[PDB]
């Protein structure tokens, strides 16, 4: 019970993906066929929650892939674990997003939606208790942004109750890969605050930071940086895939860290992270792997946490360890840290631990950290989007898809009240 | 005579704009170090920014008030600081608190 | 408990660790890859002091290498015993020090300090319970002069109640190995006399009489001199790392050999020495152990006993030996040198008698000294400063690094103020 539909869009949810479900069928012991080769029975306990038994004891994933044009889709299937999905998943467009929001959402998403929707009403029909889904896309793009947020007005309207949440890759500050990602930006999040329940936002700009000054890589390809958003998606339900000490899942998440129906953009946190040599240098204990989950150069979101304050945390713990020892760190960083954190919420951390450790370690956890420290990133969105509006620059490419400027206003106001509600719950008493 | 003009550096502080939790390094500011201008604005670009601020680098100094942009080297003065912006927008924040 | 960070700094002060921490090994019997090859279990007794137990039964020493260009880091991790150490503790910038005190403690210091400060904060939380630091810089250089004396102004200013003692060489007084060391030993001295509890003055020209006169080398390397210098700081710990018949620590030196809060710069000095082919030709005895510990010529400091007069003196002793024999020498001693021992002060020699010799040797020691010997010292040092000031030569390589005559001026004046101390309980009565 509790399956989990996966959906992928955009060039860069693709990517993750398939990076993704390599990782998870390196877990339960799968290989590019779609066969069990693996050693417990663990791995086929819960097996049902990403795969569906097809005829032959053969596994399919349970995933449903948009694009609206077939230059990545094709490259999922050439490469290895291409093999695994099935060939009815892969809804493709012709035309492209060309780099467009307003192209994603009202001319090429109204021609792609329906075929979309028929799929994901067949995987919804194929479980036995829905738990919810789980989106992986860009807010960068014209595809993620633009069919990935139609998709969710669609799926809420239709699925009021189950949880949704999106792995969205949020735009570096400093470095931009597309002229108009303000523009999408500002478009997408006036989506996501209003049909999400809790959403992980990744900066690619901390991903460069981590593979060079901690993980020690000198080329780090979007194969190492995409393996690093995959290990932190497989340790959020890792609880739900295996038996624990201590349990949750994708609900009990939503109920803690989510006080208020608006407040619900996250930055997500990994650890043990050694580099290829140094990782004898170092012991693997609760405390070690405590430090490292706090100190701003683990964070994925670029922006430091000492700015702003904490509200609620996560730490999913894997592998066997003392409770003890986990509960007396926890009480030990909340104590010293006593103005990193907010006041009027007291023993702000939640505490889960799984049994199985990933695949060749013994020991790891998972950081999901809320905090008041994002508005600082919806600020510099909120900046170059009205950098480039009081110009009226790129406005043609969008008003030409049938769009006014009343839409862009509403959008720009909505960011603005996000941004008033993270600085009024900074200085509460 | 040997007891040379007094080469002194002038103690000034350096706030980055829009980073309220900053203390401002000081620097030796003389005219030994930099001939021009446009050869101090080189050593602010690799010794503010670190990951987080500044996409353009450094182009324009401000006055902490700030009502007054900075020429050249002569309109600064020894023991008071400036803000270090890079753009025509200025921030108003409280960078002296707190020092 | 108890543990100790060793915190290195200059060209001087690494060289000096990088056989020190080649001797601790051999006595905790640890090869160059950081495993474990001893015979008794009182090795790995108090190995927590000096060492941090790594996953896999690994030891790496605790320890911190500052440096200005990586010119000298790189000879320590090219030479053995360099594997041993941890690669993130390796902190170096890359300007240089270009031997000037303001350089290392206005410009080059300022930009590095705090990635230092960060690894010992990090060193700091991993001791259970924090017996103090030990620092090895040197007061010639413009590194371990101006970066070290930033560390200590720094580190005081978050552990006010924790040792601090500082294996500083004092430059010698007859040869010059660098033309402004006046002007790096005033402005040190300055600092050391405001945040040090105490401190081991050694000099260069006191090993090379040492080497010749009595070691009889005939080419006295570095190898050998920093060989000298580091069975010295060890054998001030050996009572920490052992047990003992009389035990003594860190903390009661500074209370033994400190009677007033700024008289705390001292004189090493290590007993038996023989030669290559005169060791046979000599008993080892406890009162042959003592009558070369007094000798002048036998210091590590440039200066005569004689001269002055003692304050304090402390003795440790290694290996198996009777204390009626101790006792009875240091009650001998002191009473044939009545006019050399401070008159207000009765018993003025402190005893610590540890268990285990060092590596091949039956019995050791170990000579602190307190004495008013060393203000021919301050002397010099202030003479060859105000030589040089009154010319004001060598001085707008500083005022340029945004510096007044002022501080060279308050510099000078706290070092009479040291000279007339020094005289004045020297004729006390
Ligand atoms: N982390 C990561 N980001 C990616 C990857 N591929 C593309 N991106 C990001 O995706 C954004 C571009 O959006 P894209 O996926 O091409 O959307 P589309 O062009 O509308 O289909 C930029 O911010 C890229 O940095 C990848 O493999 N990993
Ligand atoms: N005893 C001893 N002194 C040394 C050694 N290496 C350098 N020195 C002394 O260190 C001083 C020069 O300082 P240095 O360490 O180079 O500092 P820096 O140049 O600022 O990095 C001189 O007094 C040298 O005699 C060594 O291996 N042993």
């Amino acid at each position: 019970m509790r399956e989990i539909v996966h959906i992928q869009a955009g060039q860069c949810g693709n990517q993750i993906g398939a990076k993704f479900w390599e990782v998870i069928s390196d877990e339960h012991g799968i290989d590019p066929t779609g066969s069990y080769h693996g050693d417990s029975d663990l791995q086929l306990e819960r097996i049902n929650v990403y795969y569906n038994e097809a005829a032959g004891n053969k596994y399919v994933p349970r995933a449903i892939l948009v694009d609206l044009e077939p230059g990545t889709m094709d490259s999922v299937r050439s490469g290895p674990f291409g093999q695994i999905f099935r060939p009815d998943n892969f809804v493709f467009g012709q035309s492209g997003a060309g780099n467009n929001w307003a192209k994603g959402h009202y001319t090429e998403g109204a021609e792609l939606v329906d075929s979309v929707l028929d799929v994901v009403r067949k995987e919804s029909e194929s479980c036995d208790c829905l738990q919810g889904f789980q989106l992986t896309h860009s807010l960068g793009g014209g595809t993620g942004s633009g069919m990935g947020t139609l998709l969710i007005s669609k799926i809420r309207e239709e699925y009021p109750d189950r949880i949704m949440n999106t792995f969205s890759v949020v735009p570096s500050p400093k470095v931009s890969d597309t002229v108009v990602e303000p523009y999408n930006a500002t478009l997408s999040v006036h989506q996501l605050v209003e049909n999400t329940d809790e959403t992980y936002c990744i900066d690619n700009e901390a991903l460069y930071d981590i593979c060079f000054r901690t993980l020690k890589l000198t080329t780090p390809t979007y194969g190492d940086l995409n393996h690093l958003v995959s290990a932190t998606m497989s340790g959020v339900t890792t609880c739900l895939r295996f038996p624990g000490q201590l349990n949750a899942d994708l609900r009990k998440l939503a109920v803690n860290m989510v006080p208020f129906p608006r407040l619900h953009f996250f930055m997500p946190g990994f650890a043990p992270l050694t580099s290829r040599g140094s990782q004898q240098y170092r012991a693997l204990t609760v405390p070690e792997l405590t430090q490292q989950m706090f100190d701003a150069k683990n964070m994925m979101a670029a922006c430091d946490p000492r700015h702003g304050r904490y509200l609620t945390v996560a730490a999913v713990f894997r592998g066997r360890m003392s409770m003890k020892e986990v509960d007396e760190q926890m009480l030990n960083v909340q104590n010293k840290n006593s103005s990193y954190f907010v006041e009027w919420i007291p023993n702000n951390v939640k505490t889960a631990v799984c049994d199985i450790p990933p695949r060749g370690l013994k020991m790891s956890a998972t950081f999901i950290g809320n905090s008041t420290a994002i508005q600082e990133l919806f600020k510099r969105i909120s900046e170059q989007f009205t950098a480039m509006f009081r110009r009226k620059a790129f406005l043609h490419w969008y008003t030409g898809e049938g769009m006014d400027e009343m839409e862009f206003t509403e959008a720009e106001s909505n960011m603005n009240d996000l941004v008033s509600e993270y600085q009024q719950y900074q200085d509460a008493t | 005579q040997a007891l040379s003009n007094e080469k002194k550096a002038k103690k000034v502080r350096f706030y980055r704009n829009g980073d309220r939790y900053f203390k401002g390094i000081v620097y030796a500011v003389s005219s030994d170090r930099f001939r021009s201008f446009d050869a101090l604005l080189a050593d602010l670009t690799r010794s503010l920014s670190d990951n987080i601020n500044l996409p353009q680098g450094v182009r324009y100094i401000y006055t902490i008030d700030g009502s007054r942009k900075i020429g050249s080297m002569d309109e600064l003065e020894e023991g008071e600081s400036y803000v270090c912006s890079s753009d025509n927008f200025f921030k108003k924040v409280e960078y002296t608190k707190n020092v």
